RNA sequence: AGAACCUUACCUGGUCUUGACAUCCACGGAAGUUUUCAGAGAUGAGAAUGUGCCUUCGGGAACCGUGAGACAGGUGCUGCAUGGCUGUCGUCAGCUCGUGUUGUGAAAUGUUGGGUUAAGUCCCGCAACGAGCGCAACCCUUAUCCUUUGUUGCCAGCGGUCCGGCCGGGAACUCAAAGGAGACUGCCAGUGAUAAACUGGAGGAAGGUGGGGAUGACGUCAAGUCAUCAUGGCCCUUACGACCAGGGCUACACACGUGCUACAAUGGCGCAUACAAAGAGAAGCGACCUCGCGAGAGCAAGCGGACCUCAUAAAGUGCGUCGUAGUCCGGAUUGGAGUCUGCAACUCGACUCCAUGAAGUCGGAAUCGCUAGUAAUCGUGGAUCAGAAUGCCACGGUGAAUACGU
RNA sequence: UCGGGCUCAUAACCCGA
RNA sequence: AUGUUU
């Protein structure tokens, strides 16, 4: 692996958590299960919602989380019906009655794996990847963007071989700290493969 | 007047305890032959005293803490200098002259994971 | 390679005064004890003293002027031969190689203790005799038998 | 891990909150010089496929009996992919 | 064998032993644990060890004791 | 008198955090030992990257443990609840017992 | 980063067939409890006991057993179907692109060149003009100084003192640790195109990317991993699925790689003694005192921790000595006896006790590492972890030689 | 002949028996 | 010297 994780040597500077709060070789242990466990529930459901992030965090005995959609209105649904369903699978899925809220995301062309799970989809969905990504997921350029690409994976298309494709735009220099880039992967497992996906979105240095 | 002297170097820290007068010294509850004396050169502590004298003239008793032997006498020594300018801060320019108020930049190397110790590697005889 | 240095000198003598007097304590400490090489350095002049006499200070250099050599050679390649080109060794190293060669047949005594181990070499080359004084001359062989070179 | 692996060593944890809850004791005391019998001792046949040193531990988020690490769960790949995005709280990359 | 002070033994034999020994004697009666101590009681009873296919049929003297049925029985193989 | 010992992943549930935690009880003063720094509990933490062999190769962590004194001395009654009551914190960790 | 069982995939045997793990339909039964017998266990058949949530009473919620299937299960094969991840040259200074232009074209130019730099570093020049990824920065950390905070940390002037930072007390000091100060060819001289830059200087803790981290360009080896996990296809379906007991991965007539310990007096053993840094911890670290030659066992406090336990650094230092012996070296091997971690240590565990004391006297052809707090040597802690580190990760003590030159 | 080394690997070459 | 192997 020549590249490492953009995002990884971050979450010091420049670049926040996903979740903030506390633990010990005792609690930390349950706690990394926890986070995990919902953020598994809550995607599959909240897939059509057009996910960002899931920031998680714990005051006491209970969860806070902040579903970053582009959409929580179907995560609403009946107004309350749909949210209030799935806020019981956390206080069940966490051990304790935990808080719930959200926070929806504007601009949602211009966000990792947003964009990414977009362009992922189109698969599917039978596009030409090319002329998809060279399109449908640079827009993020139109927005006054500083910088931004993707790197596909193998398996492009019919073909027997896996390979990659370039098509980028701006700059995107993954070696400056101050930087800073979204940063984000996606298995749109295909008819007939499991193509990979990679976002690059920096928007503006410090 | 109740001087001051750094002397923290090599993972060792001292304290100069430049009193008036008296060239004596009593590192630890115990004179500097009285400890570490009798082991190393570190008799080099009265090597900066060489360019103004002292006994009666000032007073050299220490008390080091933490840091490895050469390192304990051997800060003092980066802090005695320093240690003087109370009796003239301007012949402080008679000192790093002979190595004295630098600190020994040079420490322990970190030891970085893949090396026998941080700069050594296993041999590879089948290379 | 392309870049150039000095030297790295250290303390010297613990009394006696003498830099280069160091190295015989460096070159010959082993496993980084200095502080038992001062033992060893030193207490060598204080067994030589009744030995010759004269301060133990000359004693030393005195022999030594019978270890140090002055002229080696430098395997060089060229169109496939390596000549063994001669070279005159500044003092620099001069000295340097006495000190090397001298202590290193001082441990090759096989008795007791170096610091006699270390005295007989230490005296042997002024009255000529020792694994030390060999190669001084034996290092002439090599040399000026090539003088067809340089 | 392979669920029927998985589940294989579920009943090896549960056993524990049983027999080793507090059974464990119920002989202990008769096993360690307290006087004394050796009854209990020799019709010692409660813990077989139960015992609080046949629970291994496997990469919580997969299943891998290796690479474990106490302070979390996982092993080294989930943890280091996971530490990246930020499911850890002040686990930033290490460098003195 | 290194046991302290009481010494390991699986009961699973131990009920199969004596149980039959105050009955006269019949059939080699199939061990399967080499890891117990042999048995003193168990004198020249017509047994067998496992030993990862069959069982063969031991006996121990009065010079065997903190000894296990597996050390008089083979598990590997060699030459 | 009453303890509260700090620890947090960030300065974040500290720096703000001590701080009100002090002038909260004393809206005017109080004695109170007050906030102090300490050393650092660290936890390095090593694991190998590449899957299969690689052993060489490995990536290290450390989740850097802060922590804060304060204790406060004078059980003013007036002021206890003045800081207990207003217990808040974004998810930290402050004992408390004597 | 931890194979006695377990792990564990492999084997010999015992045993099962909508399943060990899922959802679901229907039936009976709250779930369960402790025991009995027989079995190696996997189980099988029981003996009693337990009698939860609601019900417009059927029904249902969990759940237990069974029946039946749709299904489920597979560390099974393809790393030339793949993701994700990583090694590799290589921390190399490279790799490109848009526009213009030259050529029929493939391409070229830039990016070449003159200096210069660790550097496609910078300047100069030039059919080139510009730009993107990369080297140089911001991140860490260390070298200084200041600010503040002073408890568990500190102890200077003051007294107290059972003389112990032990009391009060003092916030001065080291220290801790958040915010800063700083280094930038920034300034002086020479050289140099009066270019860049280089070489000496001052000042400074620190000079010319300060030192060490992390960071690994476009790519190549169809390089490695379907066994972490994911996944295209393919394949097994009273089974390549599943459960249990024993065995094996700890074989050996050999060979190689990485290591540990010695062959010794810069040493060994007996005495006393001198000093670090970083981390560890409630099924935890476990002091104290008692007994034990000993491992350790008993008693039991303290600390969830700048409060206690791990912690009693080792080299080093000054003495007794032994005298170059295969020994006062070295410790393999083995016999008998024990401790403990554990259902359980024969197969296959770590330690202790006494007895035994190996080869080995510095190692062929050849071959490796290391430019400074490095090499070298000496100790210390962590991870994994019931219990078996000559391994890995990390910390400091001490502490070199040598560098013309390609 | 064999065992080891040298090379990316053979032979050759070097070492040992 | 060769490698589909002096
Ligand atoms: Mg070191
Ligand atoms: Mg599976
Ligand atoms: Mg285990
Ligand atoms: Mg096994
Ligand atoms: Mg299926
Ligand atoms: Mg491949
Ligand atoms: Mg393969
Ligand atoms: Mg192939
Ligand atoms: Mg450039
Ligand atoms: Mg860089
Ligand atoms: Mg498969
Ligand atoms: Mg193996
Ligand atoms: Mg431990
Ligand atoms: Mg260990
Ligand atoms: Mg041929
Ligand atoms: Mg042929």
């Amino acid at each position: 692996g020549q590249k490492v994780h953009p995002n990884g040597i971050r979450l010091g500077i420049v670049k926040p958590w996903n979740s903030t709060w506390f633990a010990n070789t005792k609690e930390f242990a349950d706690n990394l299960d926890s986070d995990f466990k919902v953020r598994q529930y809550l995607t599959k459901e909240l897939a059509k919602a057009s996910v960002s992030r899931i920031v998680i965090e714990r005051p006491a005995k209970s969860i806070r989380v902040t579903i970053h959609t582009a959409r929580p209105g179907i995560v609403i649904g009946k107004k309350g019906e749909d949210v209030e369903k799935l806020r019981k699978v956390v206080a069940d899925i966490a051990g304790v009655p935990a808080q719930i809220n959200i926070a929806e995301v504007r601009k949602p062309e211009l966000d990792a794996k947003l964009v990414a799970d977009s362009i992922t989809s189109q698969l599917e969905r039978r596009v030409m990847f090319r002329r998809a990504m060279k399109r449908a997921v640079q827009n993020a350029m139109r927005l006054g963007a500083k910088g931004i690409k993707v790197e596909v994976s193998g398996r492009l298309g019919g073909a027997e071989i896996a390979r990659t494709e370039w098509y980028r735009e701006g700059r995107v220099p993954l070696h400056t700290l101050r930087a800073d880039i979204d940063y984000n992967t996606s298995e749109a497992h295909t008819t007939y493969g499991v193509i990979g996906v990679k976002v690059w979105i920096f928007k503006g240095e410090i | 007047n109740q001087y001051y002297g750094t002397g923290r170097r090599k993972s060792s820290a001292a304290r100069v305890f430049i009193k008036p007068g008296n060239g004596k010294i009593v590192i630890n509850q115990r004179s500097l032959e009285q400890y570490f004396g009798r082991e190393t050169a570190r008799m080099v502590v009265r090597q900066p005293l060489e360019l103004v004298d002292m006994v009666e003239k000032l007073d050299l008793y220490i008390t080091v803490k933490g840091g490895g032997i050469s390192g304990q006498a051997g800060a003092i020594r980066h802090g005695i200098t320093r240690a003087l300018m109370e009796y003239d801060e301007s012949l402080r320019s008679e000192l790093r002259k002979a190595g004295f108020v630098t600190r020994d930049a040079r420490q322990v190397e970190r030891k970085k994971v893949g090396l026998r110790k941080a700069r050594r590697r296993p041999q590879f005889s089948k290379r | 390679r392309r870049r150039v240095i000095g030297q790295r000198k250290i303390l010297p003598d613990p009394k006696f005064g003498s830099e280069l007097l160091a190295k015989f304590v460096n070159i010959l400490m082993v496993d980084g004890k200095k502080s038992t090489a001062e033992s060893i350095v030193y207490s060598a002049l204080e067994t030589l003293a009744q030995r010759s006499g004269k301060s133990e200070l000359e004693a030393f250099e005195v022999a030594l002027e019978n270890v140090r050599p002055t002229v080696e050679v430098k395997s060089r390649r060229v169109g496939g031969s390596t000549y063994q080109v001669p070279v005159e060794v500044r003092p620099v190293r001069r000295n340097a190689l006495a000190m090397r060669w001298i202590v290193e047949a001082a441990r090759k005594r096989g008795d007791k203790s170096m610091a006699l181990r270390l005295a007989n070499e230490l005296s042997d080359a002024a009255e000529n005799k020792g694994t030390a004084v060999k190669k001084r001359e034996d290092v002439h062989r090599m040399a000026e038998a090539n003088k067809a070179f340089a | 891990a392979k669920q029927s692996m998985k589940a294989r060593e579920v009943k090896r944890v549960a056993l524990a909150d049983k027999y080793f809850a507090k059974r464990a004791e119920l002989k202990a005391i008769i096993s360690d010089v307290n006087a004394r019998w050796n009854a209990v001792l020799k019709l010692q046949t409660l813990p077989r496929d139960s015992s609080p040193s046949r629970q291994r531990n496997r990469c919580r988020q997969t299943g891998r009996p290796h690479g474990f690490l106490r302070k979390f769960g996982l092993s080294r790949i989930k943890v280091r992919e996971a530490a990246m995005r930020g499911e850890i709280p002040g686990l930033k990359k290490a460098s003195w | 064998r290194s046991l302290k002070k009481g010494p390991f033994i699986d009961l699973h034999l131990l009920k199969k032993v004596e149980k039959a020994v105050e009955s006269g004697d019949k059939k080699p009666l199939r061990t399967w644990s080499r890891r117990s101590t042999i048995f003193p009681n168990m004198i020249g009873l017509t047994i067998a060890v496992h030993n990862g296919r069959q069982h063969v049929p031991v006996f121990v003297t009065d010079e065997m004791v903190g000894h296990k049925l597996g050390e008089f029985a083979p598990t590997r193989t060699y030459r | 008198r009453i303890r509260i010992r700090l620890k947090a992943f960030d300065h974040r549930l500290i720096d703000q955090a001590t701080a009100e935690i002090v002038e909260t009880a004393k809206r005017t003063g109080a004695q109170v030992r007050g906030p102090i720094p300490l050393p650092t509990r660290k936890e390095r933490f090593t694991v190998l990257i590449s899957p299969h062999v690689n052993k060489d190769a490995r990536d290290q962590y450390e989740i850097r443990t802060h922590l804060r004194l304060v204790d406060i001395v004078e059980p003013t009654e007036k002021t206890v609840d003045a800081l207990m009551r207003l217990d808040l914190a974004a998810g930290v960790d402050v004992q408390i017992s004597l």
